[PDB]
RNA sequence: AAUGGGUCAGCGACUUAUAUUCAGUGGCAAGCUUAACCGUAUAGGGUAGGCGUAGCGAAAGCGAGUCUUAAUAGGGCGU
RNA sequence: GGCAUGCUUGAGGUUCUAACUCUGGUCCGUAAUCCGGAUCGAGGACAGUGUAUGGUGGGCAGUUUGACUGGGGCGGUCUCCUCCUAAAGAGUAACGGAGGAGUACGAAGGUGCGCUCAGACCGGUCGGAAAUCGGUCGCAGAGUAUAAAGGCAAAAGCGCGCUUGACUGCGAGACAGACACGUCGAGCAGGUACGAAAGUAGGUCUUAGUGAUCCGGUGGUUCUGUAUGGAAGGGCCAUCG
């Protein structure tokens, strides 16, 4: 397990939020597989992500601030 | 790392981050005498006394 | 024949004199059977323990035939 | 004052758990006690712990 | 009227290494830092890993809340 | 039932030689009789030896055998309750003076309704200083499941009718206190028993009646379940040594 703060998003290039994408701006760890994301400030960019799955209060603020929240 | 904590304490004693839990005891094996106004207030998970603190922080390799 | 055998001194008395202001659950005399009687608002537990209900000043008076001691507590 | 447990009456494992002295009163107790499964009072009985 | 010392001159007792906690003074700062190893070798590369930015719970889990509970009531811990 | 005979197999009994055995005899290696090898003689599936298991085993070894103590040895004492020492708040020692517990109770608990003691005395059939009954006087001198202390006429003492609140989830507040344990508890929500209804009930007049952790045993529990689907084993809740 780990998880990932809604500010941080801002932090991966190329606004694709993958599974592998936080591996490589080392924002997680390696050998994590299963990711939320919880509310911890705001967002900053539009991004998608991907194979992570956001809390409840965590997807009111992407799908409203330009992100698409798709799997 | 030549710190090694000990297996007793990293088994009665987890960590949050608010102090130490700990299970309370006198609750087990001779039951049918006690009240249930004992039982009940003996039930949860409470945190560490000031004076244990420092007590427990080294034999947990924490100091 | 021989005797040590004392007991441990259970710490029996009266809390909150005569002029104390009091919460709800304070306890006000521990006691041993009734010196104190529940005055106005107080309330006499199990082992005869007094404790308060309201809030205010504690008052000590006694009352009454048979002339027992009222521990009561006036809204002052 | 041999210890003796009182199953319920409906199909929860809850019980009681009390003593009762054998050897003046060979025959079995019927009270009838709160249960929090069903949430209302029913009827107990039994004895022998083990 | 208890111990020790015949006097002199030489030597004669809180150290090191690896982990960790608290203070003093410094660097960068929601981020700080690399170990082996490479290297024209006290420079440079190397961010794997660690500590932090969010908790509560035995756990699954849910998340600025969560656990107990018939609880939406209270209460514990947290912001 | 057995009839037969078989098929296999155990347990016992006798016999046989071919395994093993010979600290037997005479040849050979050999100039040695250790050791082999050849042949006769004896024992013979026993003895003996591996490995698994019972018994005996100071022959041998590693170890244990407490404290307080008007020196320590002998004796007495190690935990809990009440009184005195204890100086009119709490606390407070002595191998200082006196006593008690290691439990009982399904009503000896809840609730509604009723009701008062011991003793003194006088009258009264076989009792007779004293049984039951009647009466006056009483003014707690009785009673309280169990030691003493503190209490008890809304009687906390006594009797009768229904019953299971000897409930589950809690608990603001405090008292004590090195810590671990401890004591009292308004009130809230669930579902109840009395009472016409306010209301009372989270055991007994109060204070002694008891022992952590680790182990293991039994009832509930998807919370986990080492590729996957299940299980074993954990975990939590209840309860036993």
């Amino acid at each position: 397990r780990a998880e990932v703060r809604t500010s941080e998003l801002a932090k991966v290039e190329g606004d694709v939020v993958s599974l592998q994408t936080l591996k490589d701006a080392n924002l997680i760890n390696q050998h994590v597989q299963r990711v939320k994301v919880m509310l911890s400030g705001e967002v900053g960019r539009a991004v998608t992500l991907k194979g992570i799955a956001a809390t409840k209060g965590a997807r009111a603020a992407i799908e409203a601030a330009g992100g698409k929240f798709e799997d | 790392p030549k710190m090694k904590t000990k297996s007793g304490a990293a088994k009665r004693f987890k960590k949050t981050a608010g102090g130490l839990k700990h299970k309370h005891a006198f609750k087990s094996h001779i039951l049918t005498k006690m009240t249930t106004k004992r039982k009940r207030q003996l039930r949860g998970t409470s945190m560490l006394n000031k004076s244990d603190v420092a007590r427990v922080e080294r034999s947990l390799r924490l100091r | 024949t021989r005797n040590g055998r004392d007991s441990e001194s259970k710490r029996l008395g009266v809390k909150l004199f005569g002029g104390q202001a009091v919460k709800a659950g304070n306890i006000l005399v521990r006691l041993r059977g009734t010196k104190f009687h529940a005055g106005y608002g107080v309330g006499l537990g199990k082992d005869h323990t007094l404790f308060a209900k309201v809030d205010g000043v504690v008052k000590f008076e006694t009352k009454g035939a048979f002339g027992r001691k009222y521990v009561s507590i006036v809204a002052a | 004052r041999e210890l003796i447990r009182l199953v319920s009456s409906a199909g929860t494992g809850h019980f009681y758990t009390t003593d009762k002295n054998k050897r003046t009163k060979p025959e079995k107790i019927e009270i009838k006690k709160y249960d929090p499964v069903v949430r209302q009072h029913v009827i107990y009985k039994e004895a022998k712990i083990k």
